RNA sequence: UUCAUCUAGACAGCCGGACGGUGGCCAUGGAAGUCGGAAUCCGCUAAGGAGUGUGUAACAACUCACCGGCCGAAUGAACUA
């Protein structure tokens, strides 16, 4: 699951315990890039992604704080790639 | 008022007419002077300039039976004991205050009225709050906000509204909740009021009843109806819940109005000299003057206005019987962190329900000395049972643990006597929750002790301070001839101080660890003019370092014998701290049987089984983290060289090549030997100088380096001053380990691994960067590797050699393998 | 015991400035020259030290 | 000029594809609530602020793409837009007259009314109480919850915000200073 | 001597927004625009820099870039002796 940049709101209703999952950048680059990108690398620094990932990161900006307020698709080809330095998808944006 | 030694114990075995309490104050609030009133007015006598130590001062509390009618306890009768402590000052003496907490129930809570609550007042507030005990606020110096400032009524209302405000907030905070209601509020007459250097003090709650009369509205709705949103109406001449009226016109609430306005109109007249007020408002609040009190003018003559008005026992002793609680209801919720042992058990119910005639348990906290000649007392509070002149009581040490001996004296008392805040008087008994002292077990006990009479009973709690002595500064003579006086004057400063600690340094010195500057200062000039009496020479506290390797050594070491026949080749390389752990911690002995040791040392350490079944030795000393690996198979003679080689190994390990100092993380494995045929050319003066130049050369390749000790110090602070402390870490290399609090408490326990070298001042520059509010608890945790080389005079670690070598008077240079090398 | 905002007053007319880097001097926190000629009308100042 | 030249162009493509159009002043605005504004009606209204890019549409309502431009044009002052659509008028007037929501305590901003406040809890723990401390209004502890012992009216009518106040009024949820974004001029046709 | 803003509407002045993904890749005892290096992107309008300083334990928060209000012509940056 997280370690780093991982905001997880608490909501307590008097005990009532809920979490809601924020899902930032890095939790998007971990709920799509399996095992070798989610763990293994806590002394050793994450910097390798190029391969094609499509539609699936559009709806990775829905669990990401949905404060853009336009088109979705559209501001996920910019977040995930440009600041994100594991995951190059489609070479036209940098 | 004086009474006999026999009406003070009839006096004591009344609980419910007997308050035993302490005073939580901040630096200089207005405390002593404070408590001084309380003694030239309504103190108790024996029968017929800063705080260095501390005793329980004796009063008498003679109130009216409708006053104690009011009191939610068990009480009979008004002939009630105050055993009051006076609470020593300032900081760094933290150290008496968690003593004076310890033989007490309640507390006197001295702030001010423009220094509100400071640092100091919440430090001994929190102190408290972990103590179980109750606070009772008493704000001194309000004439000061009405002589050199001259507030107004309303306004010097509010300036007690925040004072009262922020205790609301330390208390509610760390406080426990089997208390409940505990927090002071003058809503009920809990927070008084006065001047301490002109003797007076009053409560809302003295003329509530005062002029309860002149209303008759009752004291508990006339005090209610002066404090929160209750204002008068001298227009209507109604009480009503508003700040204005139907005209929308500015009203004076009931307490500036009826009380504060009075007090106001005698400032200004009488110290101003106005004698159209004097004689006028005399009479106008119901006063007199008398004789020379007449005769006085001004400054002197408003100080014997209060004392015609409000002297000090007034306010003062009235809320430590009425709200203030006995021993009776207060250890019957205070047992359980009181002594250290099962609650279910019959010793820790017999304090509970509080049986004078029963179970005895009493332990004295700090054991109070005197004038006669290095003999001191032993200042303990008597829980539960009576102690006489000459009884058999148990004195258990702070180790020692139901089952064994381990300081275990039980001898009779040479006499009994009392404390009078520093006059002694040769008594007989005291009983359950009264405190007194016991002459004789101190030349059995250390420092601080519990004592009890029964065999199932535990040990009552030794403190916890939260306080540390984080500082240490080394201590020697200015003349060897009276040497002897050095160390005894430095165990009587040990059963003198209870958060004092004096332990042997590793290089030969004598280490004093203190609270502060000022605590160990004052402790070091009472060490030269009492205790011992005699000139020291204080200087910096000198460090111990272990000479550690970080890889393996170059090439192969060499060294033969000066009459020149057998050579030793070993080849010394660096042991990880988890399995040079297991040596000098306990899992692999150097007494251990080399078949299951190797097992151990390969599966769980990664090791070859072979070199391992082969130890010769751990070093220095036969256990320490160096070893004498065997690794050679062309050795016919192997049963006779093994033994002088590890000799001078446990010289060298002993002694380094550096700076004739230990080393640490050197294990040594042997690679070959040239043996020879006979013992001649292979015993005692040939042996030993040999492996010596032999484990010179292997050091000096393996990669020379400096090890120096490491702490675990967890500062206690609020989030609030945390940013100045944080940058003392990035000032005198303060790694963070982790960083844990709880979920309603601001207060934070910050782990931080600190340099020996870097705390040289640590504690002074702390409280400077975030206040007084920096709590620091040093405690040493594991031996850091530096990352310098020795060898050079500029690099962190040559520094340190540089400085060292000239100190012993030893070679000014750094001598290397070439020196010490047998070739060809 | 001064206000926060009472307190923004009080530094508007003695440190809410700049101080000049060679005869030292009060000089506005936007101004950017010197009122002096032992400099020759310099232009070394520096936000005058925010004592913490 | 580069991008005042191409805007110039743009408004005049849609002021020609529509017929409906809104003059929407406001200046007491928030970067957040203006651009989220725009995805309540991202195919139904579209804003576009203008300026001397208006006195620029002044020359523009001199192109004469249809010079009813008469009973629009001076309506140019205070941070106005535009609002483009092809819908009925009182459908959308409902919609962007219920688009304006609230802004906070800009501590030093413009105070307007007296604000008064019922001496009850708000269930938080006593750490803020060092606020109200250096102020001075007494605070009970009722469970512990800081609680206001007044109906206090604090902040009087009109008035400079202090820094410290407008602070612990966060704590209150008081927000005066603000509008959203509501309309100065309508026109159809 | 240049450079390129500018009545289509700038500069001094002052009014009010000063966004988001995002506590961005990590790096993290702790760095959410504001210790550090490397990416310096588009969703969308009038704008919002992975962000200009102050300051936080990190945040918060304010303020600038940028952008709308009104003023309505100069007049500023960069160099010369
Ligand atoms: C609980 O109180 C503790 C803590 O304050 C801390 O552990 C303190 O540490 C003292 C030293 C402990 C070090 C280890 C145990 C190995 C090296 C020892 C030292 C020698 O150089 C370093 C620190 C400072 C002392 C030098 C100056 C001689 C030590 C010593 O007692 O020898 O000791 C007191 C009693
Ligand atoms: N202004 C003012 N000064 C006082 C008061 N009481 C005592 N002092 C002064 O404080 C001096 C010593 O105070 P001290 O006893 O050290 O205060 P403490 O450490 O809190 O007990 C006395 O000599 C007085 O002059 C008071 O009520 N108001
Ligand atoms: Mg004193």
């Amino acid at each position: 699951k997280g370690i780093k940049v991982t905001v997880q709101l608490k909501i307590q209703n008097r005990q009532a315990a809920a979490s809601v999952v924020p899902s930032a950048s890095s939790l998007v680059i971990t709920a799509l890039k399996e095992p070798p990108r989610d763990r293994k690398k806590d002394k050793n620094v994450k910097h390798s992604g190029n391969i094609q990932l499509d539609e699936i990161i559009e709806i990775a900006r829905q669990m990401r704080d949905k404060s853009f307020g336009r088109t979705l698709a559209s501001v996920t080809k910019e977040i995930l790639g440009t600041a994100q330095s594991v995951g190059c998808r489609v070479d036209f944006k940098n | 008022v004086a009474f006999t030694v026999d009406q003070m114990r009839s006096l004591m075995d009344k609980v419910t007419n007997v308050r035993n309490m302490s005073v939580i104050a901040h630096v200089d609030h207005g405390k002593s002077t404070l408590t001084d009133s309380l003694v030239q007015r309504a103190g108790i006598i024996s029968a017929a300039g800063i705080t260095i130590k501390s005793t329980a001062i004796s009063l008498y509390s003679e109130m009216s039976d409708e006053d104690v009618k009011e009191i939610k306890q068990k009480t009979d009768g008004n002939s009630f004991l105050i055993n009051l402590i006076d609470s020593p000052g300032h900081v760094d003496f933290s150290s008496e205050v968690t003593a004076a907490l310890r033989v007490t129930d309640g507390a006197l809570v001295v702030v001010d009225t423009i220094e509100g609550v400071c640092v100091q007042t919440e430090t001994v507030l929190r102190q408290a709050l972990g103590e179980r005990i109750k606070p009772v606020v008493v704000i001194n110096k309000v004439d000061r906000a009405l002589l050199e400032l001259q507030v107004s009524k309303e306004d010097l209302y509010q300036t007690f509204a925040r004072t009262v405000e922020s205790v609301n907030v330390i208390v509610s905070t760390y406080a426990d909740e089997v208390l409940g209601d505990v927090q002071v509020y003058p809503a009920r007459g809990t927070v008084a009021f006065g001047s301490g250097l002109h003797g007076w003090a009053f409560t809302i709650r003295q003329f509530a009843t005062r002029y309860a009369k002149k209303f008759g509205v009752d004291k508990a709705k006339m005090m209610d109806r002066l404090w929160g949103d209750s204002f008068f109406n001298p227009k209507t001449k109604k009480w009503t819940n508003k700040d204005t009226d139907a005209e929308g016109k500015p009203l004076e609430r009931a307490f500036n109005m009826f009380i504060l306005d009075p007090i106001f109109r005698l400032f200004t007249a009488i110290m101003n000299f106005k004698k159209d007020e004097i004689p006028v408002l005399l009479e106008k609040l119901e006063i007199v003057l008398k004789g020379d009190e007449k005769d006085l003018e001004g400054k002197a003559l408003l100080k014997v206005v209060m004392r015609k008005f409000l002297p000090a026992a007034d306010a003062l002793l009235e809320m430590i019987v009425l709200h203030l609680p006995s021993p009776v209801t207060a250890q019957a919720y205070r047992a359980e962190q009181l002594y250290e042992g099962p609650a279910d058990d019959a010793n820790c119910i017999a304090i509970k329900n509080c049986d004078p005639k029963a179970d005895l348990m009493l332990y004295v906290s700090k054991m109070v000395p005197t004038s006669d000649k290095g003999r001191f007392y032993a200042f303990g509070r008597v829980f539960a049972g009576t102690v006489k002149s000459g009884q058999k009581v148990r004195i258990q040490g702070p180790n020692y643990v139901p089952g064994k001996k381990d300081d275990l004296f039980i001898k009779a008392i040479q006499r009994v006597v009392l404390m009078m805040g520093r006059f002694v008087e040769p008594i007989d008994d005291c009983p359950a929750g009264n405190i007194i002292g016991l002459v004789g077990i101190d030349q059995f006990l250390l420092k601080t002790g519990t004592l009890t009479t029964s065999e199932t009973a535990h040990n009552m709690k030794v403190m916890k301070f939260s306080v540390s002595p984080v500082v240490q500064v080394a201590v020697e003579v200015k003349n060897a001839n009276d040497l002897p006086k050095l160390v005894e004057g430095l165990k009587r400063l040990s059963k003198s101080d209870p958060c004092v600690l004096t332990y042997m340094s590793e290089s030969g010195e004598h280490i004093v660890a203190g609270t502060g500057e000022l605590h160990l200062e004052i402790c070091l000039q009472d060490l030269e003019h009492d205790h011992a009496g005699v000139p020291l020479k204080i200087s910096p506290p000198v460090v111990a370092y272990r000479e550690t390797v970080e890889s393996e050594s170059s090439q192969t070491a060499l060294s033969k014998s000066p009459n020149k026949h057998n050579r030793i080749y070993l080849k010394a390389e660096p042991i990880d701290e988890e399995v040079s752990l297991a040596i000098e911690n306990g899992i692999i002995n150097p007494r251990d049987d080399f078949k299951a040791r190797a097992r151990i040392m390969a599966d769980d350490y990664g090791w070859d089984v072979t070199d391992a079944r082969k130890i010769w030795c751990f070093g220095p000393d036969g256990n320490g983290p160096n070893l004498v690996i065997d690794q050679t198979k062309a050795v016919q003679y192997l049963h006779e060289i093994k033994d002088s080689v590890v000799a001078a190994f446990q010289w060298a390990t002993k002694e380094g090549p550096i700076f004739g100092e230990e080393m640490r993380s050197v294990r040594v494995n042997i690679l070959d030997v040239t043996l020879h045929a006979d013992a001649i050319h292979r015993g005692g003066g040939q042996i030993i100088p040999t492996m010596r130049r032999a484990t010179y050369a292997g050091f000096l390749l393996a990669d020379p380096k400096i090890q120096e000790p490491v702490f675990l110090v967890e500062i206690q602070c609020p989030e609030q001053a945390v940013g100045g402390i944080y940058s003392v870490l990035n000032k005198k290399r303060g790694q963070v380990v982790s960083e844990e609090q709880r979920p309603g408490t601001p207060l934070f326990t910050v782990k931080a691994y600190l340099p020996v070298n870097e705390s040289f001042g640590f504690t002074g520059e702390l409280r400077q960067a975030t206040g007084g509010q920096a709590f620091p608890q040093m405690v040493f945790d594991h031996w850091s590797t530096l990352g310098s080389d020795p060898l050079d005079p500029t690099s962190k670690a040559g520094e340190i050699v540089l400085a060292a070598r000239k100190r012993h008077g030893m070679k000014e240079e750094v001598p290397g393998w070439q020196e010490y090398y047998d070739k060809l | 015991i001064i206000e926060p905002s009472l307190k923004a007053l009080a530094s508007k007319y003695n440190c809410d400035k700049s101080v000049c880097r060679k005869c030292y001097a009060r000089l506005p926190p936007r101004a950017t020259n010197c009122r002096k000629r032992k400099c020759g009308h310099t232009n070394q100042l520096r936000p005058k030290k925010k004592l913490k | 000029r580069e991008k005042k030249a191409e805007y110039f162009a743009k408004l005049r493509e849609y002021l020609e594809e529509y017929k409906s159009l809104f003059v929407v002043g406001v200046d007491n605005v928030s970067s957040q609530q203006m651009h989220e504004v725009r995805k309540e009606l991202r195919g139904r209204a579209v804003v576009l602020m203008g300026k001397n890019t208006m006195v620029r549409r002044a020359i523009r309502g001199f192109l004469s793409d249809l010079p009813d431009f008469e009973k629009l044009l001076p309506f140019v002052k205070g941070n106005v837009g535009f609002v483009f659509t092809n819908e009925p008028l009182t459908e959308i007037k409902n919609v962007i007259v219920s688009n304006r929501v609230a802004a906070p305590a800009r501590a030093g901003a413009v105070a307007p009314e007296d604000i008064w406040v019922r001496a009850v809890n708000t269930g938080m723990e006593p750490g803020k109480t060092s606020f109200f401390q250096a102020l001075g209004v007494p605070t009970k502890i009722a469970r512990g919850t800081i609680e206001i012992v007044s109906d206090v009216k604090v902040v009087d009518a009109g008035n400079k915000v202090g820094q410290s106040e407008a602070s612990l009024l966060n704590l209150l949820n008081i927000s005066p200073f603000t509008f959203g974004l509501t309309v100065v001029q309508v026109y159809d046709n």
